[PDB]
RNA sequence: GCUUGACUGCGAGCGUGACGGCGCGAGCAGGUGCGAAAGCAGGUCAUAGUGAUCCGGUGGUUCUGAAUGGAAGGGCCAUC
RNA sequence: UAGCGGCGAGCGAACGGGGAGCAGCCCAGAGCCUGAAUCAGUGUGUGUGUUAGUGGAAGCGUCUGGAAAGGCGCGCGAUACAGGGUGACAGCCCCGUACACAAAAAUGCACAUGCUGUGAGCUCGAUGAGUAGGGCGGGACACGUGGUAUCCUGUCUGAAUAUGGGGGGACCAUCCUCCAAGGCUAAAUACUCCUGACUGACCGAUAGUGAACCAGUACCGUGAGGGAAAGGCGAAAAGAACCCCGGCGAGGGGAGUGAAAAAGAACCUGAAACCGUGUACGUACAAGCAGUGGGAGCACAGACUGUGUGACUGCGUACCUUUUGUAUAAUGGGUCAGCGACUUAUAUUCUGUAGCAAGGUUAACCGAAUAGGGGAGCCGAAGGGAAACCGAGUCUUAACU
């Protein structure tokens, strides 16, 4: 019973390779390397998906202070008086209200005003 | 090929009705007139194989 | 139990034990394979390190030259060195208990009955040593794939049978559960029939 | 029932351990013997009763006893076996026939051990005293 | 002052040890000592004063005894 | 198991039982009757092998295709559908196979028979002496000198002799059993350099023999000795006439063969490392495990999304091993391809599962053979005690509350 293991062995590594297309020198065409790589990349993807949403609610929040300031009011107290207004609208949306609807933030952050003082 | 006894171990332990083995103690076989005579009564019954040292012996006899 | 025949369209009193049990597969898979197991013949070596022709000296010294350190040529995990763990020939054959192996038998012949792949005659003769003529009775009962199973041994109907591949013909003492299994329909006379309750009891 | 639709009862057929096939299999490079140490070495380990040195208990014990040559060609019978024999007699060489004591067996107790309906002769065999009363009981009789 | 409890067989139940073991123990049976008696006594105020197994030695024995009767040897108990 | 054993590690019977096979004889010796059974050689006849061989059934049409043995039709043989070839997979094309036959000659084994040697049966005897024992030293018996029986003998001794002697595990008595110091003897048992047939949950060119090949070769070594690598065009050479460039080269382009020459002998398939040519995009103010998240632009493909590239930007110090702890400046790896490590046998225990169940199961072996026989044995249904022994109890003790 030789099981012989070339098939399976090179279909194994091809599969690795694939994975590894676009990578420099050895980290695409090497498979010790390549497999290296690969694995490397996963782990930086798990870390980038969580890293990601820390990264765009960043974006937002900077986007906004931008904006809420353009309007006279800094980023941390149009916030608060969001949230004592009971304005539920998130920061992405926020954001995207900003940049592209000027008179609609305006509106948000008069209401945010108001209910400050 | 079969397992051998470790004779030794066969000599010195006799299994039970229940798969225990009993044992002679120790210290009853010389110097004597310095050990008191209750502790040489006490030893002269036979013994249990405790707890602890049941799979050694059970190693040492597979046949018992 | 009571098998019809197909020939006189008379019926056949059986031992519900032997013809009516029920169908324990898992026995009966065991039975099946450890048959198969006892056919194989296992015939097969390989070399140890050991065995591979070769001097047994030292391939270059233990340190100095700074190749990784050899003790032998006939190593495993050399070119052309010994199988780490070489065959050898081997027994494969499984015992059956005489009980566990008549019980499968047992529920085998009953399911045969059950799927109506048991059929019963009082005759199964062919007048001359030919395999035409076995052929067209074989035809005439319908059949094509069958282990007919004989209670006295016949020399017309054995070499009759002898170049069809889907006709097997047997007798009653030479029966197995492989065989009974494998073909698509088991042909037995009644002697047959008799003589096999009478052996399984 | 065909050659392709049989199968195993469930629990029958059991996975064989495989070491040393990867981080996956669970028994991964070392396969489950630790780190390096003497157990972990192809042949290692130590022998029965060893403990590192210390006088092995089958040898801190005192030996005792003898082994009887009678005990080895006595025999001990069952009220089941007196009427496991034929007839109404329940010798030695009766006993032997009947298979219930071993060739080599000059003597032979009949022990309170099952019971006997039948009445049976026990000739020439010591009978216990439960074992007496039974036979007794049963309707037998024992003879010296 | 008188004595040999520096008893023999056991021992509910505990303590302490990985184990080998080591320790405390009321009470029961037998037989004793002191006490008028109740009682106490299974060594010493307690905690060190010690060495497993094997192999032998000595004494006893209602065990065994390689055809049988013995014997040797073995076992068991005490001890070196 | 009983035993042996620094009573350690280990070694390890016998009695008795079941099988295979089973064959008993002769000389220490002379009288009788005496070529009397048996055995061996040697001629002859018969039978059956062996060493060459002979015969050996039955299929065409059509489609695809380079080619049919394949598809689809309709037939036939089969005591032959084992197997191998033939332009793809053939019971019926070829060689065979089942089956039936064959030897001038040589020879194996049977009987039959002739010749030579060989000696059967009766009565009377006789019954292996430097031997058995012993002392000393060793060795063999499971038995290591131990209480050590038995066997062998290097050394020194040394009986009895059937009115006798050996053994029965120190030794003695009784009883039982046998007759040493002289031989022969088939079968069942062991093995395979070699010959034939057949088989494989054996390998398929780094495997299987070291060796599929001109291999114990090349090569290495003074020598003993060590010891490789290396298989595949095509169905068939039909192996490329002729022309051209070139050195009357190598190599190549046509032509031709072929189903196919990106099947051209550096020949089936033809992966990866590695090296090129072409196209798209990126890249010459930019600092690090080279990715990942975001992301502009550009190119392409279709009707915006797929693909390719990735300016700029957040985060981010390989893998294994070994360690309290490694980016570690600790180990290992130049890369790729192939191979490379928890197996096997037998005992034992526990778990699952199947069978039967106070029972379960057979081992050798026999066997028209994985059937069925075979229950010799083994485990269990009873333990206690060192043991005799007792026994649902038993041991302890004079006895146990
Ligand atoms: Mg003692
Ligand atoms: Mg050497
Ligand atoms: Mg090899
Ligand atoms: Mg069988
Ligand atoms: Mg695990
Ligand atoms: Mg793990
Ligand atoms: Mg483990
Ligand atoms: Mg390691
Ligand atoms: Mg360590
Ligand atoms: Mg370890
Ligand atoms: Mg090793
Ligand atoms: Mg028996
Ligand atoms: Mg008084
Ligand atoms: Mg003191
Ligand atoms: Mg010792
Ligand atoms: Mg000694
Ligand atoms: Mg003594
Ligand atoms: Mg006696
Ligand atoms: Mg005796
Ligand atoms: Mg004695
Ligand atoms: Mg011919
Ligand atoms: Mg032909
Ligand atoms: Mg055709
Ligand atoms: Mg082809
Ligand atoms: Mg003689
Ligand atoms: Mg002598
Ligand atoms: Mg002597
Ligand atoms: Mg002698
Ligand atoms: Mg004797
Ligand atoms: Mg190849
Ligand atoms: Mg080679
Ligand atoms: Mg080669
Ligand atoms: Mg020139
Ligand atoms: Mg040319
Ligand atoms: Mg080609
Ligand atoms: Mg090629
Ligand atoms: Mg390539
Ligand atoms: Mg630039
Ligand atoms: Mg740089
Ligand atoms: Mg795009
Ligand atoms: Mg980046
Ligand atoms: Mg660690
Ligand atoms: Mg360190
Ligand atoms: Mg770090
Ligand atoms: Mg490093
Ligand atoms: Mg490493
Ligand atoms: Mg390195
Ligand atoms: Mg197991
Ligand atoms: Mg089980």
């Amino acid at each position: 019973a030789r099981v012989k293991r070339g098939v399976i062995a090179r279909a194994r590594h091809k599969k690795i390779l694939k994975q590894a297309k676009g990578y420099y020198g050895a980290r695409s065409r090497v498979y010790r390397v390549a497999f290296q790589a690969v694995i490397k990349a996963g782990q930086y993807a798990y870390r980038d998906r969580r890293q990601r949403k820390r990264q765009f609610r960043q974006l937002w929040i900077a986007r906004i202070n931008a904006a809420a300031r353009q309007n006279g009011i800094s980023y941390s107290k149009f916030i608060n008086g969001l949230k004592k207004a009971s304005v539920e609208i998130d920061r992405k949306i926020l954001a995207d209200i900003a940049v592209f609807d000027k008179v609609a933030f305006t509106a948000l952050v008069e209401k945010a005003k108001a209910a400050l003082a | 090929p079969k397992i051998k006894t470790v004779r030794g171990a066969a000599k010195r332990f006799k299994k039970t009705g229940k798969g225990g083995f009993k044992h002679k103690h120790a210290n009853l076989r010389h110097i004597l007139t310095k050990k008191a005579t209750k502790r040489k009564r006490h030893l002269r019954p036979k013994a249990m194989v405790s707890k602890g040292d049941l799979g050694l012996v059970i190693a040492c006899l597979p046949y018992a | 139990m009571e098998l019809v025949l197909k020939d006189a369209q008379s019926a056949l009193t059986v031992s519900e034990t032997t013809f009516g049990r029920d169908f324990n597969e898992a026995l009966v898979h065991q039975v099946v394979v450890a048959y198969a197991a006892g056919a194989r013949q296992g015939t097969r070596a390989q070399k140890t390190r050991a065995e591979v022709t070769g001097s047994g000296k030292k391939p270059w010294r233990q340190k100095g030259t700074g190749r990784a350190r050899s003790g032998s040529i006939k190593s495993p995990i050399w070119r052309s060195g010994g199988v780490t763990f070489a065959a050898r020939p081997q027994d494969h054959s499984q015992k059956v208990n005489k009980k566990m192996y008549r019980g499968a038998l047992k529920s085998i012949l009953s399911e045969l009955v059950r799927q109506d792949r048991l059929i019963v005659v009082e005759k199964f003769s062919v007048e001359a040593p030919k395999t035409k003529l076995l052929a067209q009775k074989l035809k005439d009962m319908a059949l094509e794939d069958v282990l007919i199973i004989t209670g006295e041994l016949d020399e017309n109907l054995f070499l009759a049978a002898r170049n069809l591949h889907k006709v097997d013909v047997r007798d009653a003492t030479g029966i197995d559960p492989v065989s009974l299994i494998a073909f698509d329909k088991v042909v037995m006379t009644a002697d047959a029939v008799k003589q096999v309750e009478e052996m399984l009891a | 029932m065909r050659l392709n639709t049989l199968s195993p009862a469930e629990g029958s057929k059991k996975a064989g351990k495989r070491l040393g096939r990867g981080i996956g299999s669970g028994l991964g490079k070392t396969g489950g013997r630790g780190h390096k140490g003497q157990k972990s070495r192809s042949g290692g380990g130590v022998r029965r009763g060893f403990e590192g040195g210390q006088m092995p208990l089958y040898r801190r014990l005192p030996k005792f006893g003898f082994t009887s040559r009678k005990a080895a060609i006595t025999a001990e019978v069952r009220l089941s076996d007196l009427a496991k024999v034929e007839g109404g007699v329940v010798d030695l060489n009766t006993l032997k026939a009947a298979n219930i004591i071993g060739i080599q067996i000059e003597f032979a107790k009949v022990i309170l051990a099952g019971e006997v309906t039948t009445p049976v002769t026990v000739r020439g065999l010591r009978v216990t005293k439960g074992a007496r009363a039974a036979i007794e009981a049963a309707g037998g009789k024992i003879e010296e």
